[PDB]
């Protein structure tokens, strides 16, 4: 009849077992729901007890149901990322006709990822026409930093977020900070925050590498076939200038 | 029992739930976590047979994928009248080279 | 493992599934059965008329007939571009080409040089 | 599965609008909830048969009416300020198990008046070179300010397909001047690519941002044009501006193939010469 | 106490019965679909206040239905019927069960729906789709002692019964490839029976579908097993035993039935509470049937030639007698 | 939609092929207003070649309607235009002087 | 790092050719 | 029917509107109002166009819905770069060979006679 | 690269001409 939630806020590092408790007041139920929320996007059935049954599994996710204590317990083995979600418990009855069931608060749980090779750094991204504002990027910083909105209202700073390269499975942290400023510089943008002091502030100097742009070349088939024909027409050109200076010479 | 393969940012990924096995064909890089493997840049045509098990209620079944790329990187257009318009042209400055040779 | 065997001339493809003899062998892409004027079923090959790369790509299978679609573990998968009259020459191809052009020219002058 | 829709909606305060809610595998048990921030997750009427319908807990403002097994409307004669909020269709089986099935949701907002709503404007940043120089990965960085209500969605396209990996995206909205009442939302989202991929000038990269505005029944009066629903985008070219690239050889190749039609044309020119010349000696 | 949670899923020819209860009553059994017309007739005319009892049926499946110088007749109409027939008239242990009819009615928005509740063989709650109450009506002298929560959750479970029974009707109706236009019936039957120490022992769940023995995959998925047999061996009993203390007075008193015998062989008994009872003759076997006070009689027959009836005796056997 | 104009433009691929979009049963399409296209219900773009090639014309579709409201399109990839910058320009006098200046000392030592 | 046959190695293979006839008359 | 007669000049482009003679118009651009930009005398001109922001649907009126027609302009505009197909080669190779005989006739004459 | 191409093609070419401007010289 009444459905409580612990602990209702839960923030671990990436990798370590979680343990989510609820709870419900009455014991004579035939149900038993643990529904993930994303802060939208609705939400995803995760899981389904019986009152005959004491356990239940999906995949890394288990769960058991004591009904006389009045307790259910959900375990999660190896936190990913991926898990950073409300977490809701629901329960329907056994008598009344009424089948409505009682939900509870929501446990909310924020997993942080694992950082292997922490490398902060603020650059500062060009701005694009049709456009006033300048944009500085905080990136690759350790999970443990963690930022503050800015001191003036000039000036808009994101919060940080979690970021996954399926390509070469890399995991990162990004904040941005953009703003009209006149003086909006990337080297006093990230002020109210503490942020490590081996931070990398790029200079202003432009360097690049060509061999890196040289990987990236490609063809297409119409420059091919116009590399034919210029191959053809000096071989043409080579065999008329030819006969050319044969006869040229012939005459003397 | 569909062995996926993924196609982020111009190279090949092949995905399965275990290890992969590669009978003959690219042999590709293994990234960090065995279960993936990267078969390079997609336009460098990557061909060749792999072979990965399953899990939970596939467990156990064998499968093997055949990967076959066509990208045209080394090709031309040459209807038979382009052809046949160089070919002349070529034999006619041939012919001329013979007349020369020949005047002298 | 006996591979799958592809040819492909032109915007013509050519699909060849050695896995069985004797007919008996019919063709499955993305779910769809196929082969069943510019796709047709041969008794050892399959054959697609004007190609495409964007809605013909994917995965490729054979059965083969008296069986289900399920009991398969062989897949082919496939992307290829085509356009009208493109053949692959590889460079030594070009180089090969030139040479000969050399030569022949060459030939017939040593030829008329001794007349 | 269950679908109910519209997924957003923007009312004037006084207008009627009727949600739907329909479901194919012949449920029985039917419900709507509403969310709230920061609140809980409160009922609204339910239905366990065809032609019976029953209260919540939040029954005052709402109709509903279940006359086929498949589809339940809610009706909102008279929207109100208050109405603001999150909507769900619980549907769900009697007897059978008991699971429960939601549907995707759908937002309202009810505005004393449609002046206030904005389309968004939406920019891309390119990524620094330093960035590329130490890590060889880039970030394009896409915003969207200056919009109300936030019914918005974001989308990343590469080469006029969908991508769906490396993109993260503001789960919040910032408001422009927080101190006060409603004012327009900014939005941010950032897209990381290995480096040999955004050097490569071919690659065409494009941030789009759908928008839930006015419907063409609703009338506008003001001088700027109707904010109706729409979609802004932002496109950028994969760029290098540090060394040789494919274009650069095209025209080259080009240049070169011109330059040796002249040559040629000169060439024959002057075999006319010594040819047509020598035969009449 | 119905049960909440509700998984989803031939012609009888009628046998008529006219006679006049104390020394008018047409009962009629054995027949399906329920679509009757019975009527008792002249007085040079029809009878105005006609009404009968609720409609059910036995472990057969088909129905058993009561209507209740001058000559009288019963006039019986069904679709086995092509030419409506007329009969004349001669004056010279406990269980709990629950049965549920739905009738599908082709044309009409609302089909046909009722629930009979029966303990021993007496039935105290009444539920029609067609009738006005649309509420669980109980009808009779025991049960009023209940408040109205009790029936507002009657009420609730019955409608669901009754959206079930509406979404299993089309269910089979695909199942069987059959058209809208025919009619089709799907009947329910659930209960379970206790002792003379009032407990459990036995327990029924039986559908089917227009008089076809159907049941008694989706469940087996379903996780149908437990949850049933909790019910049948919770709810029931501690309900059972409820009623059965609340309606002491009537559900158990042993009625004495009073014998007769005629010739003009025929011995009869009248007034024996309980349905159960046995004639012998030291030979054509005959229905039951009450006397709408729930007193009920029965009869059986001996044909001897003429002036040898003397040497037949009728022995009535019942678990209210003491000896045959 | 609604005031016809059928007929859409899908433009960036990974190639250069630019594809015209337009009931799945039988796609006419018509070029300057005469047959161009019969497509089947499997396929569903109609393909116009690289966009090096330039390709312009009138494009409309037809279904089971009075067809589609006519959509012209055009391209100028300048895969011919040349950048005159001064290297080109300094490149191409260089070369017309070196080659009229061998030609003249020919021609001059034959007359 | 795809040429294809846009090899610049093609390129000298014709200039190859233009090297050796140079060298013909060096002997002079 | 009448297409739609465009004219690009360096970084300028020139549209026109056959359509509608008489009739004041005006123009569309992804379905927002348009009229560096110009408009008058039943033309369009972009000054200084650049490809990613002005490349797109375009309709010209006398409601834009049910307008009777519709183009779709895609083109990057090379500042001082000029096309050129084989009709330009034609002529640009024949003024060379005009040119090339002209100064080649002096030269003999001036070797030969004297 | 193409460049280095096309200025290696115009520099042999020169030198070739020089060449036989010498050897008709002294034929
Ligand atoms: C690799 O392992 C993963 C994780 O176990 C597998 O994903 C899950 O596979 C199961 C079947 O084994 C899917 O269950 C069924 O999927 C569909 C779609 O819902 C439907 O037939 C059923 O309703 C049922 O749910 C499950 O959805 C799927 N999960 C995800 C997230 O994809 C995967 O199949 C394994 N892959 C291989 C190649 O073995
Ligand atoms: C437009 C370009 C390709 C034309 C140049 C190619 C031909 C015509 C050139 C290249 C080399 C030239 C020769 C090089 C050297 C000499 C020796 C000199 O004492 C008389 C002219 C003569 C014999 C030249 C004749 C013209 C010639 C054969
Ligand atoms: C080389 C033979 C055939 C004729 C001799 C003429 C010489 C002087 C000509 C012929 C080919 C010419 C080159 C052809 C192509 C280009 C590319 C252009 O962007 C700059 C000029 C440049 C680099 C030219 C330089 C001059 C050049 C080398
Ligand atoms: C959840 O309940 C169990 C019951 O034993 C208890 O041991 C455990 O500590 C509880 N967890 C939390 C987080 O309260
Ligand atoms: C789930 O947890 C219970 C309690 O610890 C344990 O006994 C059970 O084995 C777990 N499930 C699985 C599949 O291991
Ligand atoms: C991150 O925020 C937490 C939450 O309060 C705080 O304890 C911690 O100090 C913050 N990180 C740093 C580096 O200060
Ligand atoms: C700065 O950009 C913001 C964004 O809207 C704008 O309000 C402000 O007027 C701009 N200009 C100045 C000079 O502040
Ligand atoms: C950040 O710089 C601003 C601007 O100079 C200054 O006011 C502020 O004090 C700096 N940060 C801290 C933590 O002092
Ligand atoms: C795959 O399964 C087979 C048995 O079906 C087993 O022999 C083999 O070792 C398995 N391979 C892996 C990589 O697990
Ligand atoms: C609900 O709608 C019905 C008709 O569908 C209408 O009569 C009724 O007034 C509405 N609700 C209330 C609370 O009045
Ligand atoms: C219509 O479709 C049929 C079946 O594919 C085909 O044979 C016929 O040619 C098509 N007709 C037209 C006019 O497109």
């Amino acid at each position: 009849q009444e459905v409580t939630q612990i602990p209702a806020a839960l923030s671990v590092p990436e990798g370590e077992n979680l343990v989510l408790n609820c709870s419900f007041t009455d014991s004579a139920i035939y149900n038993l729901q643990w529904f993930r929320q994303d802060p939208g996007k609705g939400l995803t059935s995760l899981l389904l007890i019986q009152s005959s049954q004491r356990e239940q599994t999906s995949g890394r996710l288990n769960a058991s149901l004591d009904k006389s204590s009045g307790r259910s317990t959900l375990y999660i083995a190896a936190s990913q990322p991926g898990d950073s979600a409300t977490y809701l418990c629901a329960v329907r009855p056994l008598y009344g006709g009424s089948y409505i069931p009682t939900f509870g608060r929501g446990t909310s749980l924020i997993v942080h990822p694992y950082i292997q090779n922490p490398d902060p750094a603020v650059y500062q991204l060009r701005d694009s026409k049709s456009s006033d504002k300048s944009v500085c990027l905080f990136t690759d910083f350790d999970s443990q930093t963690n930022v503050s909105q800015s001191k003036d209202s000039d000036v808009y700073i994101t919060d940080k977020t979690v970021l996954d390269m399926r390509s070469m499975d890399f995991k990162s942290n990004s904040a941005v900070a953009w703003s009209n400023k006149s003086d909006f510089a990337c080297a006093n943008a990230f002020n109210n925050s503490i942020i490590p002091e081996d931070t990398f502030f790029p200079s202003p100097e432009s360097s690049c590498d060509v061999k890196l742009v040289e990987k990236s070349f490609e063809t297409d088939t119409n420059l091919n076939f116009q590399n034919l024909s210029v191959i053809g027409f000096r071989i043409l050109l080579l065999k008329v200038a030819g006969f050319n200076l044969l006869m040229t010479l012939r005459l003397w | 029992f569909k062995i996926p393969i993924e196609e982020l940012e111009d190279r090949v990924f092949v995905n399965c739930n275990t290890s992969i096995t590669w009978v003959e064909g690219t042999v590709g890089t293994l990234l960090s976590d065995i279960t993936r493997l990267d078969l390079g840049k997609r336009i460098l045509d990557p061909r060749g047979i792999y072979r990965c098990n399953g899990t939970d209620i596939y467990k156990d079944k064998e499968s093997t994928v055949q990967v076959h790329y066509r990208m045209c990187q080394s090709c031309v257009e040459l209807d038979p009248a382009t052809v046949a318009g160089i070919i002349v042209t070529d034999v006619i400055a041939t012919l001329l080279l013979a007349l020369g040779v020949f005047c002298f | 493992q006996t591979p799958y065997k592809v040819s492909i001339s032109g915007t013509t493809v050519i699909l060849t599934c050695p896995q069985y003899p004797g007919s008996e062998i019919l063709w499955q892409h993305n779910d769809k059965n196929i082969g069943g004027k510019n796709i047709g079923s041969d008794e050892d090959h399959l054959s697609l008329k004007e190609f495409s790369e964007l809605e013909q790509s994917g995965y490729y299978v054979c059965y083969p007939r008296g069986s289900k679609p399920e009991d398969a573990n062989f897949y082919l998968y496939l992307r290829a571009r085509v356009c009208e009259n493109c053949m692959e020459m590889d460079v030594m191809s070009v180089a090969t080409i030139v040479i000969v052009d050399i030569c022949i020219t060459g030939g017939l002058l040593l030829l008329v040089y001794y007349w | 599965g269950v679908t109910q829709t519209p997924k957003f909606q923007v009312l004037k305060t006084g207008q009627s609008m009727t949600l739907q809610c329909a479901q194919d595998m012949n449920h029985e048990y039917m419900s709507w909830y509403r969310q709230d921030p920061g609140m809980g997750l409160r009922l609204i009427h339910y239905s366990v048969g065809a032609g019976i319908t029953d209260q919540g807990e939040v029954p005052n403002g709402y109709n509903v009416s279940r006359s086929t097994t498949e589809d339940f409307p809610l009706r909102l004669l008279s929207a109100a300020p208050s109405q603001t909020s999150v909507y769900f269709c619980a549907s769900s089986y009697v007897g059978n198990t008991g699971e429960l099935f939601f549907g995707e949701g759908s937002r309202l907002t009810v505005l004393e008046d449609l002046k206030n709503v904005f389309p968004p404007e939406v920019a891309v940043f390119e990524p620094s070179e330093a960035e590329i120089s130490h890590t060889q990965k880039a970030t394009l960085v896409c915003l969207a300010t200056g919009f109300y209500p936030d019914h918005v969605e974001l989308s990343w396209w590469v080469n006029g397909k969908e991508v769906h990996s490396g993109v993260s995206t503001d789960p919040q909205p910032l408001k422009e001047q927080p101190a006060l009442n409603d004012s327009r939302y900014c939005l941010s989202s950032r897209l990381r690519v290995s480096a040999t991929f955004w050097q490569n000038p071919r690659n065409h990269f494009r941030c789009q941002v759908q928008f839930y505005g006015l419907s063409e029944n609703d009338e506008w009066t003001q001088d700027r044009a109707k904010p109706v629903t729409q979609i802004v985008s932002a496109e950028a070219w994969g760029r290098a501006d540090c060394g040789f690239t494919s274009e650069s050889y095209q025209q080259g190749v080009l240049s070169a193939t011109i330059l040796y039609e002249i040559l040629l044309g000169k060439a024959t020119l002057y075999a006319v010469l010594v040819s047509a010349l020598v035969l009449m000696a | 106490s119905l049960l909440m949670w509700i998984t989803q899923v031939i012609q009888r020819t009628p046998k008529i019965q006219v006679y006049s209860r104390h020394p008018l009553n047409c009962y009629v059994s054995g027949f399906h679909p329920s679509d009757i017309e019975v009527d008792l007739l002249k007085n040079g005319e029809r009878i105005e206040k006609v009404e009968h009892s609720d409609l059910s049926f036995s472990k057969d499946w088909s129905f058993y239905l009561l209507y209740y110088k001058d000559e009288y007749a019963c006039r019986v109409n069904h679709v086995t019927l092509s030419q409506p027939k007329i009969v004349k008239w001669d004056r010279d242990s406990h269980s709990m069960r629950y049965f549920f009819t739905s009738v599908s009615r082709p044309g009409r928005g609302e089909p046909r729906f009722i629930a009979v509740g029966y303990v021993d063989d007496t039935q105290f709650v009444r539920f029609d789709s067609d009738a006005a109450s649309q509420r669980m009506e109980p009808r009779a002298p025991w049960i009023e002692q209940e408040g109205p929560e009790y029936w507002d959750g009657e009420t609730r479970k019955v409608k669901a019964h009754s959206q079930t029974h509406r979404v299993d009707l089309g269910t089979l109706r695909g199942y069987y490839n059959q058209s809208e236009a025919g009619s089709h019936t799907v009947q329910r039957m659930y209960g379970c029976d206790v002792g003379s120490d009032w407990r459990f022992l036995r327990g029924y769940h039986q559908y089917a579908y227009d008089g076809k023995d159907y049941i008694a995959h989706k469940w087996e998925a379903a996780h149908v097993a437990e949850q049933l047999r909790a019910y049948l061996e919770g709810t029931c009993v501690e309900w059972l035993r409820r009623y059965l203390e609340n309606g002491k007075e009537t559900l158990q008193r042993t009625d004495a039935p009073k014998t007769h015998m005629t010739h003009h062989l025929r011995c009869w008994a009248l007034s024996f509470y309980p349905a159960e009872i046995t004639l012998t003759w030291q030979t054509e076997l005959v229905e039951t049937r009450p006397a709408g006070d729930g007193t009920f009689q029965k009869w059986a027959a001996v044909v001897v030639p003429s002036g040898q009836e003397q040497r037949y005796t009728c022995h009535v056997q019942h678990e209210g007698l003491p000896k045959p | 939609i609604k005031g016809n104009h059928l007929v859409k433009v899908y433009d960036y691929q990974e190639d250069g092929s630019v594809l015209l979009t337009c009931e799945a049963k039988n796609i006419t399409w018509f070029k300057d207003g005469k047959m161009i296209g019969f497509l089947t219900e499997d396929k569903k773009k109609w393909n116009l070649g690289s966009n090096a090639k330039d390709p312009r014309g009138m494009y409309q579709c037809k279904g089971s309607q009075n067809k589609s409201k006519p959509l012209q399109v055009y391209y100028r990839m300048c895969q011919n235009c040349i950048e005159l910058n001064a290297a080109t320009i300094s490149g191409f006098l260089f070369a017309e002087i070196v080659s009229i200046f061998v030609l003249a000392v020919g021609v001059y030592f034959i007359a | 790092q795809s040429f294809g046959l846009l090899d610049p190695k093609l390129c000298y293979l014709l200039d190859g050719i233009l090297f050796i006839y140079g060298v013909i008359l060096t002997a002079l």
